[PDB]
Formats: structure tokens, C-alpha cells, sequence
RNA sequence: UUAGUUGGGCACUCUAAAGUGACUGCCGGUGCAAGCCGGAGGAAGGUGGGGAUGACGUCAAAUCAUCAUGCCCCUUAUGACCUGGGCUACACACGUGCUACAAUGGAUGGUACAAAGGGUCGCGAAGCCGCGAGGUGGAGCCAAUCCCAUAAAACCAUUCUCAGUUCGGAUUGUAGGCUGCAACUCGCCUACAUGAAGCCGGAAUCGCUAGUAAUCGUGGAUCAGCAUGCCACGGUGAAUACGU
């Protein structure tokens, strides 16, 4: 009775299901605007909504819990893209083309064991 | 003005904080017992406002006053001849912070 | 200490010697605690605390309330 | 009304453990749920490398250790036995 | 425009982002609002209007270091100023940070500032001994 | 004395801050943890033979 | 229900077993070829990322004390048992850094989020008397069932204009707090008072190539207390490779 997928991007995890109705786009029960009062995600969390020519295609009811501030960010629209794409097959071209369908695999790294953190050797002069 | 000169331009909480004794929350408390606006300049100090600060602060060790209040204890140290009197007169640090690198400020 | 107990001085120094100087009590001991602390019902006696090398003794005066029975002798 | 968690550092001191006591409650018991995987503990408890000097350089080992689970309750004289009977195969120690 | 990404992010060192984009929204509504044009033209003013002749540089001529000619590319001359013009945004005195960054890229659309005589500052100095 | 050093730090100590946490392995008073009850170094040579 | 709360259910996250996946596998340009450069398809492209493992050997290679051993020594002893030793200085030079002239931040406040250990003395609840730290008392179990524990710095508000300025915080005066037989040198923290040096830094020099540098907190091992050190974990997260 929904558009359902799941999303991640850095630390994060989303499970975004885009029920149909007008575009009340509510996050893990929160404002539309409240959750991100910023414009971070504005056009981002809504760039996937409107991957397609299909913005009023349901009011997505979110779901973004554990990771950041854009890695839940990131999620909403790891889990909007698949949404559209879930709902109509179509939806997989305008994922793929926009660059956003991509699992992006970039994590935080480990800790180099004599170094001064996860790249940054340390200093020292000789002479 | 009170007790000292204080500036006749600058917010009365800022203001009033040019004695030695008069700090930064201590005098904040202080002109809150007297009744008066925390935000307003000194300008709006008028004489009545004047009397009442000052009437406040009279309790309260100021100024050259509480100069004395200071080297009597170090005199007294000095004269005790405790471990931190004897470093007080030569300048190495009267507790135990460590002078083999970087005391300065406290020694020249 | 700054502790909710009070004040707190070794006994050896004071129990029997400090505590117990009242007839004939113009002498000084050489006392090699110097961890106690100076009480006010010693002001008056001497005691030789040791900084090391030799138990320097120490002089008990009205001022010296804040510090210790071997705190003058570093 | 069984509660017999696992815990073992293998993927082999539980697995065949876990394969023997389901067959033995599917084959006597009848209310008996599937093999319930538990979660794992995975230790760094790093060290140094040399004898006496150069401690700026060194290798770390850890101790990692899983856990497994089951539940059963409704069941026959047959399923009875098997809280203490069959039990922790080779290589670890779990108590029912 | 990577003004954003280059220049208040890249002098805000803590990776910081927001304060980058509301810097820079503020600066092109307060351009938008007194000179009347959008910020997507007379930002573009200064992309090409940073970069001098060449830049400051110190050429060792006989294992001594005499002063030589050198340029920076066009990215790291481009990257150099860009930051000297975070750099003219930033050495006046101005209060609010917003407006100081409004002024000085107003000032360059109206060729002047610190980043827009910035042009002999990697130039001169290379040029007085070219 | 090094052999007398478990004499000193494991016979009676007559105070409660008079005990501290040697190996047991090698003697080492240095880099003895508890929760394996050994020092450093010495589990780099029990646990390769095992 | 104040609330995952109670029932209900594996739907979702989650945890762990077997798979699938990535291979120059296809297309194009070059190239006899190997292959280089694109593109497709694709979650990731080109040893995906990162590990772990350091061939042949140089700076007289160490350990007979981990164990075994050949030769040589002691056999009222070189065998076995009984029991006590050195500390932070300061006229100075030098290495890593932490704070600093941080609105990238400050009296206070609203309040999103990791890893791992161990657990029968092992954490230790709540309630509790307090800004901050301790003592009363103890909830839970041989364990994703019970504790340390509370992630907050973020984002978002007040006062302050880059400070010798409402910045910085040493130095000292006073009064406290704990753990520890005991804080004299020589533990840390808080409150009032004090308020310096310090304005992007010469010759010179260090690390770094994408979740990287930069940037803020959280956590663990040593331990009664004592880290600005070490080892882990995430949030926000760039510029640049003309070239030898
Ligand atoms: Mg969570
Ligand atoms: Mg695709
Ligand atoms: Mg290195
Ligand atoms: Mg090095
Ligand atoms: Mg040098
Ligand atoms: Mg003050
Ligand atoms: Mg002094
Ligand atoms: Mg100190
Ligand atoms: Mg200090
Ligand atoms: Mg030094
Ligand atoms: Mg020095
Ligand atoms: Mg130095
Ligand atoms: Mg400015
Ligand atoms: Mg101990
Ligand atoms: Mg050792
Ligand atoms: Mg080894
Ligand atoms: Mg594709
Ligand atoms: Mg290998
Ligand atoms: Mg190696
Ligand atoms: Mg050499
Ligand atoms: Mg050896
Ligand atoms: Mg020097
Ligand atoms: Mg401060
Ligand atoms: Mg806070
Ligand atoms: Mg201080
Ligand atoms: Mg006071
Ligand atoms: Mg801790
Ligand atoms: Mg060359
Ligand atoms: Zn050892």
C-alpha cells in the first residue's frame, strides 16, 4: 500500500517508506522543518523526492535513526531514492543518471599503531 | 563614582567590575541585592542609583583597602618561614610546580 | 587534607611526648615525624624534625598555625 | 520456561552444538523455536613489540568471544532430559 | 561556484560547512539587495581578477637564495588566491563578518581591494626581479 | 635484590597501600596487567607456544 | 502506557550461517601484442578500503635465565631451609606538543549519538542528604536479561568585538571537596579574590594526497587518587599532483 526501501550513507541507517498522499514529508515524527531547520536537507532530502518529475508523489513519512547530522541526511535520500524506484521501475533510470543510487561505500578508517592517528605521522628533525 | 573611578560609558555589569575585589559574578550578585538593572549604562547611574551601589558595596573589600588584605598574609608567610615564603621571596613557584622548564611568567 | 574530618597529626610525636610536656618542659626532642601536623596545644616546644640530614630543630610560635611540625626545615 | 545460552570463542564449539540439541528437541519437543544466533564481543588488547626498548612500535591480540541461544518449553518426557542431557559439544561450556 | 567549499570553509578550519553557507548567503542577499544583481554574475568577477602576473617565490642561484621570477599554476595560483582574497574579505577592520565579505566583493566588482591590487602583491615582487 | 622482590611486595604488608600487581610468569614489577593476572612481553611468549 | 510500557508480532533495524557480487567480464580509441585511456552495465573499478604476514642479508647478532643439551666444575656446599638498600632541584640550551590574539569562541540552557573489555565481589541501582566532589543504602544475575553509563561536544538562544577590550588564563591570597595510615616538597578538582605574557610570528623546518588533512567530544589498559601521554570511535569535513 507504499513505496518502501532502506538507506545508508556514512554511519547511518534509514528505513523511508513513501506512503501516497501530498508532500508532507514528516522524519521519524518530526517537522518537516523542525528535525532540519537548516537548509542542508532541503534540496537534498527532496532532490530524491524530485528524482523523477514526481514531487507530490507521496508524503514520505521518514524513518532515520543512528549516525549524523548529514548521515541521517544522507539516509532519508538513500531510502527516498529506492522509494520511487520500489513504486514505479522507471524511478531506476533518474536514480542512476542523477548520481544518486550509488551505495556511498566511504567510511571512517582505523588507527595506524605508532603513528598520531589514522594518517597523520608524527613530526621529528634529526639534526 | 564607587568607591573608585569606573568608566561612564559601558554596561554597569562591565562597569562595575574595576576594583580589586569587584570581579565579574560576585559584583554581579552584589548589584542584584541593591535593586538595580544589570543592563543599563553607567550613564543611568544616576545619583540616587549612585547612593544605593554604594551603600552596597561598603561591605565589601575594595579598592586600596583590600591591599592590605593580601600582603599581611605574605608578610605573614615570609615571616612563618614556611616552604612557600622561602620560593615567594626568590621566585620559583610556592607550590610544587616544577621550574626546570617553562617558569618564567611567575620569575621574569 | 581539605576533607570533611578535621584536622589529623601522627601520635608518635604528640601522644606521649607533645601532649605530655608540662613539668620540667625546656627540653626539645628529636622528632622524626615529620608528618604530623603542628596542633595548638603544642605552641611552646620544640621538636627536631628531620630533613635528611640531621634533625633540624624548630621553633614553636603563634604564627606558625598553617604549616606543619617540619614544615621549616627544607 | 528453558532458558540455556551459549557462549564460546568458535564458530565450531556452538554450531555443531546448536545442530545436535535442535534436532534433539524437533525429533522429542514440539514448541520450539529456530536457532537463535547471539551476538559477539570482539576484544584489541594491544602490547609492545620489543624486549626493553623502542616501545614506539608494536602489535596488538585480541580474545573474541560469540554466543548462541535456544528456547523450548511445551513439549515431552523426551524434551525433558534435554536441558541437561544434550548439551555443549566439543570446545565450550554452556549452562542450561 | 566552489567559493563556499574554498574560501570560508577552507579558512573556517574546523571542516565546518554551515557557517560557510550562511556567511556567503548573507553576503549575496546584502550584494543582491544595495547593488541590485544576482550573486550567480557578480561573484564570477572575481574567479579571473585574483590571480596576479605570477607569484612570490625565492630561486637559489649559485646554492644561495636570490630573488627570481616564479609563477604559481592555475590551480595553485588560483588556490593562493582565492585565499588572498579570504584574506582581503578578512584585513579590514570591518565588524560583521557577512558584511565584511559583501564589501570587499562589492568593492572588487568595482575593481578595488585588497585581492584586487593583490594582482602586483605576487606580481611586483616577482616583476622587480623578473 | 631481585629474588628478594617477592618478599618485599608479597610477603605481609602491614598497611593497606603496601601491594601492587607483579607478574607472576616473570617477576617484572612493570606492565603486569590483572585481568590476566601476567605482565607484557611474556604473552608474546606464552601465547605463540600457546 | 508518562514511555517498548503490558499483551501481541518478526514487519523493520539488529545480531550470525550459506550464498550472490568485481572478473579487464563487455563496448570504443591506441597498441602486432602486453597493456594504457574512456564509456557502458554495475553498490562499489581497475591489487574496492584497511589489515595481518617483512624473502636473500648489512650497523663484532642477543638468550645455556623459558626448556634441552656436550664438555668442564661443587659434593659439611657454588646444594636445602630461615629475611633487609639512593627520588620532581635550576643560572641555562634542545625535542614532541596543550592552551592561547578561537562568533571555528566564552556565565548558563533546549537537547540528535560509539566501541570494547570483563563480571561472581564483578560492576554496583534507585531513593538519598550538595553548584561542583564524598559518605546512607542498595535494586540484578554463572549472562545481547544485572553494572560501569551518563556520549556530549553539535545544531540551536542571551552578554562580549579580537582584545592586553566582557580574550587569555599562569601567578599568587582565602575557604572548601574527595580517594588515600598521611597531600610539607610532590594528587587532582571547585567557588570568591588577583589578572601577566601574549596582536598570525626571522633564518629555517614537519606531517599530509579523500572520509585524508583540519576540526570537537566519547572510551579503554596501567590504578585507591593522579594523562596535556598511548591505544581505539564517530560527527562536520576541504584545497592541490604543471612536472622531474
Ligand atoms: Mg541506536
Ligand atoms: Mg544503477
Ligand atoms: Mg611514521
Ligand atoms: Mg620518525
Ligand atoms: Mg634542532
Ligand atoms: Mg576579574
Ligand atoms: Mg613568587
Ligand atoms: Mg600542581
Ligand atoms: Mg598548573
Ligand atoms: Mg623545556
Ligand atoms: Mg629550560
Ligand atoms: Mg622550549
Ligand atoms: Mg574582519
Ligand atoms: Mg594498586
Ligand atoms: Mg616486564
Ligand atoms: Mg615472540
Ligand atoms: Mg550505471
Ligand atoms: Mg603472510
Ligand atoms: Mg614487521
Ligand atoms: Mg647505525
Ligand atoms: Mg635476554
Ligand atoms: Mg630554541
Ligand atoms: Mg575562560
Ligand atoms: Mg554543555
Ligand atoms: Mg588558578
Ligand atoms: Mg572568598
Ligand atoms: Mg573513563
Ligand atoms: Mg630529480
Ligand atoms: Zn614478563
Amino acid at each position: 500500500v507504499q513505496y518502501y526501501g532502506t538507506g545508508r550513507r556514512k554511519s547511518s541507517v534509514a528505513r523511508v517508506r513513501l506512503v501516497p498522499g501530498d508532500g508532507k514529508i514528516v522524519i521519524n515524527n518530526r517537522d518537516w522543518e523542525d528535525y532540519i531547520p537548516f537548509a542542508a536537507l532541503r534540496e537534498v532530502i527532496k532532490q530524491p523526492l524530485v528524482a523523477t518529475e514526481t514531487l507530490g508523489n507521496y508524503d514520505v513519512l521518514v524513518n532515520v535513526h543512528g549516525g549524523g547530522y548529514t548521515g541521517q541526511a544522507g539516509a532519508i535520500r538513500h531510502g527516498v531514492a529506492r522509494a520511487l524506484l520500489q513504486v514505479a521501475p522507471e524511478y531506476r533510470p533518474a536514480l542512476k543518471s542523477a548520481g544518486l543510487l550509488t551505495r556511498d561505500p566511504r567510511m571512517k578508517e582505523r588507527k595506524k599503531y605508532g603513528l598520531k592517528g589514522a594518517r597523520r605521522a608524527p613530526q621529528f628533525s634529526k639534526r | 563614582i564607587a568607591g573608585v573611578d569606573v568608566p561612564r560609558e559601558k554596561r554597569i555589569v562591565i562597569s562595575l567590575t574595576y576594583i580589586y575585589g569587584i570581579g565579574k559574578q560576585t559584583a554581579k550578585e552584589v548589584l542584584a541585592e541593591a535593586g538595580v538593572s544589570e543592563d543599563t549604562r553607567t550613564r543611568d547611574l544616576t545619583e540616587e542609583e549612585l547612593g544605593k551601589i554604594r551603600e552596597i558595596l561598603d561591605r565589601i573589600k575594595v579598592e586600596g583597602d583590600l591591599r592590605r588584605e593580601v600582603n599581611l598574609n605574605i608578610k605573614r608567610l615570609i615571616e612563618i618561614g614556611s616552604y612557600r615564603g622561602m620560593r615567594h621571596r626568590r621566585g620559583l613557584p610556592v607550590r610544587g610546580q616544577n621550574t626546570k622548564n617553562n617558569a618564567r611568567t611567575r620569575k621574569g | 587534607r581539605s576533607l570533611k574530618k578535621g584536622p589529623f597529626v601522627d601520635d608518635h610525636l604528640m601522644k606521649k611526648v607533645e601532649a605530655a610536656a608540662e613539668s620540667e618542659k625546656k627540653q626539645v626532642i628529636k622528632t622524626w615525624s615529620r608528618r604530623s601536623t603542628i596542633f595548638p596545644t603544642f605552641v611552646g616546644q620544640t621538636i627536631a624534625v628531620y630533613d635528611g640530614r640531621k634533625h633540624v630543630p624548630v621553633y614553636v610560635q603563634e604564627d606558625m598555625v598553617g604549616h606543619k611540625l617540619g614544615e621549616f626545615a627544607p | 520456561k528453558i532458558r540455556i545460552r551459549l557462549k564460546a570463542y568458535d564458530h565450531r564449539i556452538l554450531d555443531q552444538s546448536a545442530e545436535k540439541i535442535v534436532e534433539t528437541a524437533k525429533r522429542s519437543g514440539a514448541s520450539v523455536s529456530g536457532p537463535i544466533p547471539l551476538p559477539t564481543e570482539k576484544s584489541i588488547y594491544t602490547v609492545l613489540r620489543a624486549v626493553h626498548k623502542y616501545k614506539d612500535s608494536r602489535e596488538q591480540f585480541e580474545m573474541r568471544t560469540h554466543k548462541r541461544l535456544i528456547d523450548i518449553v511445551n513439549p515431552t518426557p523426551q524434551t525433558v532430559d534435554s536441558l541437561m542431557r544434550l548439551d555443549l559439544p566439543s570446545g565450550v561450556d554452556i549452562e542450561i | 561556484s566552489k567559493l563556499v567549499t574554498r574560501l570560508i570553509n577552507k579558512m573556517m578550519v574546523d571542516g565546518k560547512r554551515g557557517k560557510s553557507q550562511a556567511i556567503l548567503y548573507s553576503a549575496f542577499d546584502i550584494i543582491a539587495q544595495e547593488t541590485g544583481k544576482d550573486p550567480m554574475e557578480v561573484f564570477e568577477q572575481a574567479m579571473k581578477n585574483i590571480m596576479p602576473l605570477l607569484e612570490v617565490k625565492a630561486r637559489r642561484v649559485g646554492g644561495a637564495n636570490y630573488q627570481v621570477p616564479i609563477e604559481v599554476r592555475a590551480d595553485r595560483r588560483s588556490t593562493l588566491g582565492l585565499r588572498w582574497l579570504v584574506n582581503y574579505a578578512r584585513l579590514r577592520g570591518e565588524k560583521t563578518m557577512e558584511v565584511r565579505v559583501a564589501r570587499e566583493i562589492m568593492d572588487a566588482a568595482n575593481n578595488t581591494g585588497a585581492s584586487v591590487k593583490k594582482r602586483e602583491d605576487t606580481h611586483k615582487m616577482a616583476d622587480a626581479n623578473r | 635484590a631481585k629474588k628478594s622482590m617477592i618478599a618485599k611486595q608479597k610477603r605481609t604488608p602491614k598497611y593497606a597501600v603496601q601491594a601492587y600487581t607483579r607478574c607472576e610468569r616473570c617477576g617484572r614489577p612493570h606492565s603486569v596487567i590483572r585481568k590476566f593476572k601476567l605482565c607484557r612481553i611474556c604473552f608474546r611468549e606464552l601465547a605463540y607456544k600457546g
